[PDB]
């Protein structure tokens, strides 16, 4: 992922 | 016209370049996409405008110009297409065996492949081309791995 | 903030895709923010 889980 | 069929980036830019936030897909005269690449904020597309019609933080979707239009529901058995549209690069498509969420309220499909932030809102096909939800809202597993569910709407 | 769309592609099912990734049955919470959780 990487904007945490979005 | 500035809302003919396909898949389309969500970009944003202030006064120099722009950035990647997002994807979506225009059917039947209606934008999708996840409500956490737009938080509901008004698209431009082209000259026109588009304002958000229906949205849910919950199930993050949101459709703009007017009703959820996808209905096609991963079959629980077949093969899926992820059409990935990640910032900077073009459109491709990846084809995967979903797992599942299990959850309280049913079964949903999950895709076990991880794409930038950006990438959120791709479309999930099935083999007939149809979307049956989009990529970006999942969980993280204990090695870190990402797998988002395939999350569609009702329409 | 100009936030717009621009289009990427048609949507279509490529037969000549690359097949990967694996087939997890995972344990899942969903909270009221729209956030998904391993249980």
């Amino acid at each position: 992922k990487g904007x945490x889980k979005k | 016209g500035e809302t003919t069929d396909g898949v389309y980036r969500v970009m944003t830019r202030r006064l120099l370049g722009s950035t990647q936030v997002g994807v979506g897909v225009m059917q039947e005269g209606v934008f999708h996409t996840m409500w956490h690449v737009t938080k509901g904020a008004a698209l431009r597309s082209g000259e026109g405008r588009l304002d958000p019609y229906w949205g849910d933080v919950k199930q993050d979707l949101v459709s703009y110009c007017g009703p959820w239009k996808l209905d096609a529901a991963w079959d629980g058995l077949s093969e899926v297409q992820l059409l990935a549209v990640p910032p900077g690069e073009r459109a491709k498509n990846i084809q995967t065996l979903p797992g599942i969420f299990k959850t309280k309220d049913g079964d949903i499909g999950a895709v076990a492949l991880d794409y930038p932030a950006g990438t959120s809102g791709s479309p999930i096909l099935d083999k007939c081309g149809r979307v049956i939800g989009l990529y970006g809202n999942g969980v993280v597993i204990k090695n870190g791995s990402y797998v988002s569910a395939i999350t569609q709407g009702k329409r | 903030v100009d936030m717009y769309i621009e289009r990427a592609g048609d949507i279509t099912w490529e037969k000549d895709a690359e097949v990967t990734g694996n087939s997890p049955r995972l344990d899942v919470a969903l909270d009221e923010s729209g956030d998904f959780s391993l249980v």
